[PDB]
Order: structure tokens, then sequence, then C-alpha cells
């Protein structure tokens, strides 16, 4: 199946990208604290909804938070300030806070139930994010000896997150904050803050990248150049 | 809150 691609909000960012996130992928961003994690998922659970000539795919959205991070009154800003409702747009975000690591587990199945729902739909899931996707996992699993069953485990939850990437044609979008550990998503991108208020993009390890860095800001739009 | 939630509904809930 072809593959589909969310616009970020930032043409910078989409050339980086190669026209923007990618369904049957998982793109992962990291970087510290400020580094624009938060506001480009909040972004792209608004991009996702508009049709794909204005870069989205006319899908439903589901967000697992595993801190407290999701900000619905931000979706509605970002909407209406691109012309959408904003309340329309609330409509078509699921959003679950994990507990901890095991109920995180649950609730990715719990994701596939809607998923199937909505397949048929004219608004399937098309994007499903996942912020500070290793937050849990690594307040569980500390001292010694833990190093193996956290990376098995953690290994474990995104394989479960490539099946449903691949299996209903899904872009999978996870954020972590700040090698030497093991990483499994398809594309790596590392966020930072630049001069003049900008943040900077990096892709890491993606040679098939024609090199380069992005250069966007945060605004009442949500992400933009 | 166990579970997912529409964000129309998230929204005032935490209102």
């Amino acid at each position: 199946a072809t593959i589909g691609r969310i616009s970020t909000g930032s043409k910078s960012l989409d050339k980086l990208l190669g026209g923007g996130i990618e369904t049957q992928a998982i793109t992962e961003v990291f970087g510290e604290f400020g580094s624009g994690k938060t506001q480009l998922a909040h972004t792209l659970a608004v991009m996702v909804q508009l049709p794909p000539e204005e870069g989205g795919l006319n899908g439903s959205v589901m967000w697992i938070d595993t801190e407290n991070t999701f900000r619905p009154e931000r979706i509605r800003e970002i909407a209406q300030n691109r012309g959408l409702d904003p309340d329309e747009v609330l409509k078509h975000i699921a959003y679950a806070r994990a507990f901890n690591s095991n109920h995180q587990m649950l609730l990715v199945q719990q994701a596939e139930d809607m998923i199937k729902e909505l397949l048929n739909t004219d608004r399937p899931v098309k994007l499903l994010i996942v912020d500070s996707l290793t937050s849990h996992f690594r307040s569980e699993y500390i001292g010694r000896g833990a190093l193996a069953e956290r990376q098995q485990k953690l290994a474990k939850h995104l394989a479960d997150l490539h099946r449903l990437a691949n299996l209903y044609d899904i872009a999978v979008f996870v954020t972590n904050q700040v090698h030497i550990l093991a990483h499994s998503a398809t594309l790596r991108v590392y966020l930072r803050k630049g001069k003049g208020g900008k943040r900077i993009a990096r892709l890491i390890d993606a040679p098939h990248l024609p090199e380069g860095e992005a250069v966007f800001s945060i605004t009442e739009k949500g992400i933009e150049d | 809150l166990g579970t997912f939630m529409r964000a129309d509904e998230y929204l005032k809930k935490r209102a």
C-alpha cells in the first residue's frame, strides 16, 4: 500500500522528512525539554485531519500520554488559527493516559480496536501518538540488571506499534527526552533550540537522507517555518 | 480515564 505523508506545518521540516511523517512507520522525535517535541505532536494531531492537498490524510488520531502533556485547548488554538472548527477537530482525537508501562501496553491493544472500527469509514485512524514513550519503562526498570528486561519490554512494545503502523497504514509518532541504548524507530529526528526562538531538526542515521537541517518556529498555528 | 476518551469529552472532564 502507498505510504501517506502528514505535513508537520513547516515546509522546512517537511522537506527534510521527504514530504511529511510517513504512515507504515514509527517516527521518533527526541530532544531536551523545550525542544519542540510536544508542540510537533499537537500540530500533527491537527494536520492529519486536513485533506491531502493541505498535507493531511482526512484522518482520526489516537494519543497515549505517559506524562500530563496533552492540551485540548492547544489543539483548539492550532485548529482555529489554520481555518478549522476547533471543536470538530477535538472530536477526532481519542486520548488516554498510561498509568504505568503495563497499562501503556494494554492501551496499545485497545487502540487496535478503535483502529479496526474506523478503518473503512471516511475518517480512519491515521496517526497514533505516544508521548515520552520510554518514561514509565525508565522509572520502573531501574537498577542492577534492569537494562536487559527494560530493553526487551521496550522492543516488544515497539514491535506492537510497528505492527499497527504496517497493518492499518498509520503513522506512529513517538517522543522521548534525551545510543548507547537500543532504538527501534523507523526514523529518528533530533530537535534542539536555535537562535531567534527557532527549533532545528536533524535526521539521525538516515543515509537515504539528503543531508541537511530544518528550521522552524512554534506559533499560534503550532509548528510553522 | 483508565481508557481512551474523545478529546472534547476530555476537555469537559478536566474542567
